[PDB]
């Protein structure tokens, strides 16, 4: 199975450096040219660098030329991206891909955030089910995951036992430079007050884990 | 008349041959790493006995020399290739006469 | 540098229909164009290269055409799994550049949203902020308008919204709008309301609560 | 365009001497100007080199592009012993290279 | 100078054999195909045989095929013609020649006569100048070279000192199968009776040499 | 076998004139024809081969033409030394065959022959034979008739003649005629005479002798 796995992404200050790695398997790595491509927060795709199969030839767009270096270790089946003099606009999901006429079998990506803002864990608040929830109808409840940085956060319900009817919204970047998102679930109104509902929030960048019980307000 | 296609027929024929740039050590060529190129080989005219010393002496003077009909491409095709140029850029270029389509006697 | 333009940022289709996505290069790029498909939460996948060549394993329903500046990507008969953002890219001359993408959605019957309003929690209020949340659940089409009203006064510029990707099973969208106020502003008013306008609602639906009650 | 003539894609001189070859069954001509074709045809793209090289390794007689070869040839009337102890005056075609060109 | 010299010709009986030789000089003999050609008494030219430069290939007309063999010795610069089962019609002057598209540098020939008649030396008789030769005018005298076989005969006058006005005629083949010729000379009538006139006749086939004085009777 | 025909056995020319000799092959022989020149007392010499190719050292005045069955040998401007017999030959297919030859003579003014009669010698008579000889010296043209008469009776079947080749200096011919009788026949008659007819003479000239006088 062809697999490319990126790593090394994270939060870095402007002017800083970071080295990304890409672990290749399921094909003859030494026979393939390879590339890095990024997807900005606006979802814009940008080619970053290309390296020949043997490693002698490289090409870059002027946006990163002289700051980024693509390299590879064929014996280690690994592709690298050394980034330096990092700029705010370098913030993106970074993908490694095999290169033929076009990029194929792109990995799942590694997220790079360039900012002087500090890592901050979220505050988790309940979105309590309404006391006016229709007797034998549907109720909604949720968790507000507010003021965290950088992305991403993961949210699950009841340690993964509750998945149906869950909507975890894309995060919004607030005027403060901090993210916020809500995760909601619709359940039968008849389940409220017997079934416990807990949102499990994980913010790996700050190593913060929060379990918030969401119940009707007393 | 039709051009003839062969594999592993003594008349001027088109034989298959795949070029592999990566195996050749030319990693400046990104794509295609491999392509069907082919070649021409085989007999053309009835060879008069009296012509043998001419053919033989020409070969001894220059093995690349020709003193009669040549089994050679009559139709060829280009390929679009992707490669690194001399200024650290990557180009998509149409390279002419890379594929032998048909063979014939000159 | 070469600019790739996809004029349609959004396309709406039904299953079984023919879909055609256009891409324009700012310069002649011969046949050096690739098409990618990006599904939510996944990286883009290569479909075509050199304008018309299918990448290994790509279904027959996907084709590409064009030469020079005008390119077309075609899905002969749309399958539900084709819900994705499609991007073109020129691979003619570095720097390689991508089109802005075309999102393809699946059409379905109109579904009015189910609306819910959530007051700020007492926990959040202790720190000096009030987040009021309005949820619009499982609606179609995507176009919906949420108006926040505080003691019947229209709110402007103090709310943000987020929309989910079209559901793979029911083809609906969900939307969450958050009104953010300081605790001082929040405590000055009584009635907090979310008014929702949508094609599936004959009249706008208002969900509200009275602060304290 | 004109064909090109060379000495010591071009036409080079070569004299065939049957008597020196040991073929005394040919009475006349004992020697004749036969000539041959040699030289460059098309500008060779760098990308084409492995094709040319691999073809030569597969078969040195193989051709994967233009051939520098005769474009005009002439016969010679020869006098020779046949297989029945008779002597024949026979017109043998394409014995002399008159002009060279690229296929 | 390119030169070919034939020898070995002579008188042979029908059914007999004779071998002719041709000595080559002044060229590279081994680089030439060679041929034999004959000229009959009627002056008809007839191709006899051809051999390749190396000697492996030969060709003959059906008239001689199976009776004549052409061969060569490159080390000896010599061409041969072995003749056997000789026929009357083989009588001719035999020439050897270099062979390219055509025959060149033909030798002066060797005479072959096929007959059962024996060699015979000639009788030499005077053709005496007339006693009626006009005074102050021109007189004729000569020698009749009669009944010899085979050809050739040579005639000179005064051991070669007299050549002007000499006419030595072609021989005639008489009904007897023997040749006869005359050799004449015209001189001033006033020289008769002071100048001696002798015809020197040589018939090499019989080793006959005759000097006949010719005077007014 | 291929037959080569030279229709003209004799041709008369003046110096400076153009002479053309024809040769016909009984079958197509392509251009495979040679021409030879034979001068008196010499072997033939090669002039042309392959119909038009001059052999090494052959003068420019000699040319040849033809292809197939009809061939022509040309002397552009006849020189005195061109007095010879010319033969064609095919070198197309064995057996190689020759034409019958064409003798070329040079024209000069008419010259009547000087005539002489010679009685048999006493030496010859001792042996039982009488040879009587008539000489026609230095004449032109070639046409001449010799009639032997014995006691004014016309002879037949008992004489032979021979003619010299045209002289290289004076362009004349000479002729010798021998009348052969037994001694018994010779002694039965008195007057032995040679009568010569030639265009140069005033009328037929007779030279005679009386036996034993």
């Amino acid at each position: 199975e062809v697999q490319l796995v990126e790593s090394g992404g994270g939060l870095v200050k402007p002017g800083g450096s970071l080295k990304l790695s890409c672990a290749a398997s399921g094909f003859t790595f030494s026979s393939y040219a390879m590339s890095w491509v990024r997807q900005t927060p606006e979802k814009r795709l940008e080619w970053v660098a290309t390296i020949s199969s043997g490693g002698s030839y490289t090409s870059y767009p002027d946006s990163v030329k002289g700051r980024f270096t693509i390299s590879r270790d064929n014996a280690k089946n690994t592709l690298y991206l050394q980034m330096s003099s990092l700029r705010s606009e370098d913030t993106a999901m970074y993908y490694c891909a095999r290169q033929d006429y076009a990029m194929n079998y792109w990995g799942q990506g590694t997220l790079v955030t360039v900012s002087s803002a500090s890592t901050k864990g979220p505050s988790v608040f309940p979105l309590a089910p309404s006391s006016k929830s229709t007797s034998g109808g549907t109720a909604a409840l949720g968790c507000l995951v507010k003021d965290y940085f950088p992305e991403p956060v993961t949210v699950s319900w009841n340690s993964g036992a509750l998945t149906s009817g869950v909507h975890t919204f894309p995060a919004v970047l607030q005027s403060s430079g901090l993210y916020s998102l809500s995760s909601v679930v619709t359940v039968p109104s008849s389940s409220l007050g017997t079934q416990t509902y807990i949102c499990n929030v994980n913010h790996k960048p700050s190593n913060t884990k929060v379990d918030k019980k969401v119940e009707p307000k007393s | 008349d039709f051009g003839l296609d062969c594999d592993e027929e003594s008349r001027c024929c088109r034989y298959p041959l795949t070029v592999d740039f990566e195996a050749f050590g030319w990693d400046w060529i990104i794509a295609p790493k491999r392509y069907k190129a082919n070649y021409c080989s085989g007999e053309c005219e009835f060879v008069f006995l009296q012509k043998y010393p001419h053919t033989h002496l020409v070969h001894q003077a220059n093995p690349r020399g020709s003193a009669g009909p040549c089994c050679t491409p009559t139709k060829m095709s280009p390929i679009n290739m992707l490669y690194f140029n001399g200024k650290e850029q990557i180009i998509y270029g149409k390279i002419p006469a890379m594929v032998v389509d048909r063979c014939g006697c000159s | 540098d070469i600019e790739m333009t996809q004029s349609h940022k959004f396309m709406s289709t039904s299953v079984g229909d023919r879909v055609s996505i256009t891409c324009k290069a700012s310069q002649d790029v011969s046949t050096a164009v690739a098409w990618y498909q990006q599904k939510p939460g996944q990286s883009p996948k290569l479909l075509l290269y050199s304008a018309s060549y299918r990448y290994t394993g790509v279904p027959d329903r996907f084709t590409g055409s064009g030469s020079g500046t005008d390119f077309t990507f075609t899905i002969s008969s749309v399958n539900a799994e084709d819900l994705a953002v499609y991007y073109c890219q020129q691979h003619y001359s570095t720097p390689w550049t991508f089109g802005g993408g075309t999102k393809v959605e699946i059409k379905r019957t109109v579904a009015a949203p189910s609306v819910f309003i959530f007051p700020p929690s007492d926990e959040q209020l202790k720190s000096g902020t009030a987040s009021v949340v309005c949820l619009l659940n499982n609606f179609y089409p995507r176009e919906a308008k949420v108006q926040w009203k505080v003691d019947n006064a229209l709110q402007s510029g103090n709310s943000q919204e987020s929309v989910t990707e079209q559901d793979s099973k029911d083809s609906t969208y969900s939307l969450s709008s958050t009104l953010t106020l300081s605790k001082a502003d929040y405590e000055k008013h009584k009635v907090y309301a979310c008014e929702v306008t949508h094609q599936g609602l004959s009249s706008p639906v208002t969900k509200s609560f009275n602060r304290g009650e």
